[PDB]
Order: C-alpha cells, then structure tokens, then sequence
C-alpha cells in the first residue's frame, strides 16, 4: 500500500453504460457512505471486476460439464 | 569473449543496399521528414511498413539502413505482421550486434575506477562521452555541457556557447506536437516574416534519457556504417518548405471529392512528385501523404552545422599551446547522411537537397559529385581528389588535423573488407593510446 | 558568419583549380619500404613522435 | 547571399480552380499589400500548404479518439 | 475483466475481441503482439481471479551446510542461504514500447546471481536504468549490485 | 556415457527467444493467471495453443521458456494434431535433456 | 520488517550515487598472469585456502 504501480489506462463509465447486466442490482448494495469520491468509484469498479470474474467462472463451470446420453437419445426423432 | 551476433550474409545485404543505383528517393525523403521522433513515426507507421515491404519483395534489399533513429524505431515497435518476417531479421541482427560490441568494450574497460567516474572514458573514444555522433535530433549539447568537466565550447557561427544558463538566449526548444497546437501559426509565420540567414538560433526537440547513454549511436555511425559501405556517404541538407510544397499542394489534399483510400498515381497532376513516385516505384494511398503533409508543422526550418570543441583528458592534455590542448569536431543539425544517388534521381531531387562534406568517413567525392554539378565538374577536372584522403572540403566546415577521425581511418575504411573481422578491427582501432589504457591492454 | 550551408558549399566548390593536398594524406598512402626509402625526406622530417 | 533552391514544378493556380472546400473562405482573407505577383503566388502556395496541413492534422486528431462503449452498445444490438 | 466485451452478456463468446475493444491497456497490449484471442478465452482468463494469489514475495531459506563441511569457528558461517521468489515469474528484457504497458502490472526484482541482470532489469525500472547510466561499469553481471 | 537429445539448432532457437526484443508481453499476463496450477492450465489451454501457434508463425522463435511449470504442462497436456509438430519437438527434446 | 518488495527495490535504487565492488567480483575479472603479478597484492593476500 506504500508504493503501488500506477493505475492502468481504462475506459470508464462501465457502470452507468447502456448494456444491462443481471449483476447490477446486487452492485447497488454498495454506497459511498463514508468514502470520498474517487476512492469509492475505483473500489466499486474493482468490486464489479470481482462480480464479472465470478460470473465467468460460473458460466465456465456450466459449460464444461458435457451432454447427456438421454438428450442424444431423444435426438433420434 | 565477444561472439558476433551478426552474420556475413546480412553484411552483404547492407553492402548491396550501399551500392544501390536504384535507391528509392521517396523513402529517403520520408526518412528526412520523420527526423527521429517517436510520435512523428507513429504518425507514419503504415506508410513505412508498405515501403519496407515493397522494397524488400521487389529486390532483395532493404532501405532505412541510414538513420539510426529509424532503425531503433523499427526495432522497437510495429514490426510483427506488416513487414515481411525475413526483412525484420536484418534489423534485429544489426541492433543486437550494436548491443554486443558495447559489452565487448565494457569488458575491455576496467572494473576499477579512478575516483567517482569510470575509466572506460579514458580507454575508448567510443565510450568517451566527449565525442559526439554526427546526426543530432535530440538535445545532446546541453547534456554534454552538464556532464563534461573539461570545457566543451560550442560554436554556432560567429557566436560561442559555453554556459548552460545561456540555453534560452541561444537555443529554441521544439515543443511536443500535441502541446504546440496553440503555436502552429507562430511557428509558420517565422518562415515568411523572419530571416533564417544569420539566425544563430538552433531549433531542437527534447532530449531523451532512455537507455544505453550514447555508446550505441556512436558505434553505429562510426563503426558499422563506414565498414559496410566502404565509407561512401555524405551529409545532406534539406529545404523543408519545398518538400511541404510538393506534398501539401497536391490535388487529393484539397479534394473533398477524392476519398481517403485511393491510389494517388491514378489521379495526380503532372509534377515532380509523380516523377519521384514513378522512379521510386511505389504507389501510396492518400491518407499516408496527408499524414506526411500534416507533419510539416513541427519539423524544423532548415539544416545547420555546429562546431564542438572539447579539452583533452588529463593524460594527454600536456601541450605548450592552449589551442592544442583542445580537440575539435563537427555535428550536423537536422540533416542526414547519404548513400550514392542515381543520375536519373538528381533531376527533380535537386530542388530538395544539397551536399555537405563531413569528417573522413562521411566526406566522399563520388556522392557529393553526384549531388552537385559543381562538385562533379571539380572532381572531373581534377581526378586525383577521387580518393577520400585527398579530397578538399571547406575550411568553413572541415579541418583534418583538429579532429577525432583522421585520414588513415578513412583510408582503412575505403579498402576495408565486408568481413566481420574487419568490424572487430574497426572497433579495436578506437583505443585512446592513454597510459592507463596501456594498463587495460596489458591486462588482456 | 552566416547560417546558410548552401552558399558555404557553393563558394568553396564554385571555381577551383589545382588543389592542395595535406601531409597526412600522403603519409597514409605509401607502403612501408617506399616510405622508408630516402627519397621522401619531407615525411621523415615530420614524423618524429 | 540568399540563393537557397528553386521551386519544384507544380500546377499553376490549382486551388483557385478545382476545389470548393472550407479552406476557401479562410483563403479569402489573404491579401497582396506590397509583394509582386509571383512572390504573392509563392506565399499563397506556402499558406495553402499551411492550411491543408492544419486540416490533415485535425482529421488525424479526430481519428485518434477511437471507439466509445455506449455507441457500440446501441448499434451492435 | 473491466473491458466491456468481456462484460456484456449480449456479446457472443466465439467472436474476435478487437472489433469492439476500446482505447486502453488491452488494445496496446494486444497491438504490441498482434494477437487476436477470442473473447471467451479472455473470459476463462478472467475466471482465474478466484484462487488468484496476492502479491509476490521473497522468502529466505537459511540452512546449515553439509556435515563434511561442518567444521568452522562460527556457527553462523555454517549456514548457506537462498531467497526464493514466491508467486512471481522470471522474464526476459522488455521492449521500450511495451514498457509503458507492462509498467502498470509488473515490477522487477533482481534476486539471484543468474537472474540479476543489468540489461534486463534496466528496462523495467527507470531508477535502475538511471543508476546504470551514471556509472556504466555496473553492466557486468558479476559486479552488479543488488539490495541487501 | 550420456547421449544428448537436443541438437545445436534447438539451442539456437531458445537463445533467439532469450535475445528477443519483441517478446509478446501478453504471454506474461497469461503466465500471471496460470502461476503454476495444473487445473487452471487445463482451463486455459485453448489460449496457450493460440499463443504458441501465433508466435511460432510470426518468427522462428517459440514462447513460454520462462518457467519450468509451463514447459512441463505443454509437454504433458497438448499431445494433439492441432499444435505444429516442429514446435512440439523442441519442448519434447528439452524435457528429454533434463531426463 | 515490511513485506512489500517494490519499496525494497525502489528505496535501494532511487538515490544511490556509488557502486562498491567486492573482492571475488574483482578476482573473477583478472586473468591469471596479472593476478599472480605483484601489482595486485590486496586481492592476492586473501587467497590462502
């Protein structure tokens, strides 16, 4: 925390953007409350990063599992 | 324990580029136009990628060997897809060999130090920072005024220059291109309403501290290029406003009608630019030439010459004369050195360029006789001057004795073989013949 | 005095005749034995150190 | 002692004839108070160089901004 | 994760990334390499954040020497010591164009006699580089000076 | 009485990869996400396939020489028609050298 | 005392002006003949065992 590498160049406004994510209402749980502006904005951006990473791992888990014998058996007719 | 990264076939490739009587002069003008800035070269990356690609596929040779900064730019970025994969390897081997000679000289330099400073300064002229490379696009002069202990007097015309504090009153810095957006018109109006004759002011971009100090540029200009060309190169002066009048007054540049991406040679009106493009055999798109037109704001007005004069080290300083305690040298400002031109090329190219003789490697009778009719009639009426050692260059520019690179250096380089052992010999001649350098020699 | 290098090159190379040659231009062009032959006393006079 | 170099051969009076562009009204400002006509055409040519280079640099700056997020969210749907 | 094309549920997995990637570190980092991975590949890399460990560290293992070499007046002389880099990787020299991109995410640690190299560590830090420029005799790997 | 399994050409290849100036830095991010875990390499194999393939195509040099774990995983898990044979033989002969 | 390595790197490499070189780093530089030569008697004094 003493010395950190400077923040990587990123486009902003991924929260208030046009595309709508199902994660977004749970993201509404966080509030500034105590924090100043820029600290809370980058903290909530990090939290959204954590949410999207959780979503990616969950979808990968559901993707890897495979295809059942019964569905291919129904796929005759 | 140096092992040569570079290979002999790539040196023969460089030699074939050196004796090219079909060298494309348009690429040479582009080389003159970027003049060694990162941002100016990212302005023009896809043009020069097309340039290297077409010149590499059309004949088995590559351009842009000349200027070191364009070499470091091509080695640093872009690369990868745009140019052909084999043509990248020549540049990589050149840059790697330039790196490897530096650790060779550092190992020949001692580990032990006199005081605070290192002793490689005394051992090798190349490692010695009092020496200066010929082409200067970054502000080396103020940096050398800081680092050099012994009095490095700089002559600009009539006027001396020895104090760092004089840096505003004698040097005009070139601002960064995005920053100068307010001051474009003030840059341009100086051309019409200011006299560049007896200006005594030097327009230079910012210096960059990035890496390798100064050793690499010195070994590239003073070792690799004089060997690989048999030292057939001359200094170049550029008339930039005529180059801008070529590129910018073009028909597609005005054109709202003509689109962004088309072949300019389809719809040029007849001029020197069309003839340059056809002799250079390369069809460019319109946005490329518009980028080259856009670059004219920040590029300098004209070429200049500068005398650098530095006192000797304390080993060799002993002399009865004060004037013989100090060794003198030249640096070309905003100009570039030069392979031989074709005879057909100098019909429209003469409106852009002129010849400069320089120190012994870069002062050549055949190339300067190519560039001017006067030098040609001189060398014709007196053929004995055809050799590099005899050829007489102006007192205004040149003096043989008060220099770092004398005549037998150039005589060695003229009959030099393209072998890499000759690269090692050219390197080995740069030892300063200093008493402590004799200790360094007695070690190995 | 003047900055322009065009006239610097031109006025030196405009009208030339028989052109001077320096000393070390001839000190670098001879082989060893022809140099050490006692018919070039000029060059042996001026290579003492 | 000012003999730099002669002009490279180009089309006479191209901008008066061929285009109708935003460069034309800014070109209307240029005047000939003192100078001879040939020198006026020379300085006119350099001024047209200056204007075209201004315009091309501005178009490059417009290209440098790249692609925003919300516009892609709108159209790619 | 914060890219946008990896964010949007609307965007398709198999599609190439650079048709919708915005100005940022991913554009520069891929533009250096000219590498086009599909978006779901970047998604699977984003899945790594669960058991992704924290910052790299240095841990010094100090052991006694061999029993044949045990003899000494000093017991502290008997130990020989080695610093292992935890959660970190070893790397070659960076380009200077890639330095401004990689600086946000990575920092040099010269910690081993073979891995403490001046031309490689000089690229990663401006401090090491300026120190090298001030006295160039540091370029030897045998004489190169590392933190205590 | 050992016989070496690596010839001088593949050592030249690895040396070239060492002296690469344009080594793709994105690989390090991949390595940073891998950090020597088996399961995550099995997760991310269709990316390291494309990385090895494209860097082997762009220059004769190969990738991922940095950490032993990555080379171990490439020697183990690939075994397929998809990755080019000439790149795979390099890693196979290197691991055979260590054996 | 503190765990972060970036501070350890930057604080060592930020403002250092000098470079000390050890004994064996100078011994590995020299060839044999100069090492046995009595110009270097500081380094040769400590090669007993």
């Amino acid at each position: 925390m003493a010395r950190r590498l400077p923040k990587p160049t990123l486009q902003g406004r991924l929260e208030a953007d046009f595309p709508d994510s199902p994660l977004l209402p749970k993201f509404q749980e966080l509030n500034q409350n105590n924090l100043p502006n820029d600290v809370f904005r980058e903290a909530q951006r990090s939290y959204l990063v954590f949410l999207t990473s959780q979503f990616c791992y969950e979808e990968y888990v559901q993707r890897t599992f495979g295809v059942p014998r019964r569905q291919r058996a129904i796929d005759k007719r | 324990s140096l092992a040569h990264v570079v290979d002999q076939a790539v040196i023969e490739t460089v030699q074939d580029t050196a004796y090219d009587t079909a060298y494309p002069a348009f690429f040479y003008v582009v080389e003159a136009m970027i003049h060694g800035f990162e941002e100016k070269f990212v302005m023009n990356v896809p043009l020069v990628s097309l340039c290297i690609n077409t010149y590499w596929e059309r004949s088995g040779r590559l351009a842009f060997v000349n200027s070191f900064s364009m070499i470091k730019f091509i080695c640093r970025h872009l690369g990868n897809n745009a140019i052909s994969k084999e043509a990248y390897s020549m540049y990589r081997k050149i840059y790697g060999e330039l790196i490897a000679l530096e650790q060779a000289l550092m190992r020949l330099a001692g580990s032990d130090v006199v005081g605070d400073e290192s002793v490689g300064q005394y051992v090798c002229a190349l490692l010695d920072p009092n020496l200066l490379p010929p082409v200067a696009y970054t502000d080396i002069f103020t940096h050398l005024l800081t680092v050099s202990d012994r009095a490095p007097q700089i002559i600009i015309g009539n006027e001396v220059y020895a104090d760092t504090l004089a840096a505003p009153q004698f040097i005009e810095r070139v601002g960064n291109m995005d920053e100068m957006a307010a001051q474009f018109v003030a840059l341009y109006g100086y051309r019409v309403n200011g006299d560049h004759d007896h200006d005594f002011r030097l327009h230079l971009g910012p210096y960059v501290d990035e890496g390798h100090a100064d050793v690499l540029e010195k070994i590239f200009y003073y070792v690799f290029l004089p060997t690989c060309t048999n030292a057939h190169m001359c200094g170049l002066g550029v008339d930039f406003q005529h180059v801008a009048q070529t590129l910018a007054y073009n028909g597609p540049a005005f054109s709202h009608h003509f689109t962004r991406d088309e072949d300019i040679l389809d719809n040029l009106e007849n001029g020197t630019l069309r003839d340059l493009l056809e002799i250079s055999d390369l069809r460019p798109t319109v946005g490329m030439i518009r980028d080259l037109s856009a670059s004219f704001m920040t590029c300098p007005t004209f070429t200049r010459a500068v005398r650098v004069s530095v006192d000797n080290d304390v080993t060799q300083q002993l002399a009865p004369n004060p004037a013989d305690k100090r060794t003198e040298q030249t640096v070309l400002v905003n100009g570039l050195v030069a392979f031989a031109f074709s005879e057909r090329t100098r019909a429209v190219t003469q409106c852009l360029f002129h010849a400069i003789p320089f120190h012994m490697f870069y002062g050549d009778p055949r190339v300067a006789a190519t560039m001017h009719q006067d030098v040609a009639t001189f060398v014709m009426r007196n053929p004995q001057q055809r050799a590099v050692e005899a050829f007489n260059r102006p007192e205004q520019l040149f003096a043989e004795y008060r220099e770092w690179h004398r005549s037998p250096m150039g005589k060695y380089a003229a009959e030099c073989l393209p072998s890499l052992v000759s690269i090692s010999g050219m390197t080995a001649m740069h030892i300063k013949m200093s008493p402590m350098a004799y200790i360094a020699q007695a070690k190995l | 005095n003047h900055m322009n290098v065009l006239v610097i090159v031109d006025e030196f190379y405009d009208n030339k005749y028989a052109a001077p040659v320096t000393d070390i231009a001839l000190k670098c062009g001879l082989p060893t034995e022809d140099f050490l032959h006692p018919s070039n006393y000029d060059l042996l006079r001026l290579e003492l150190h």
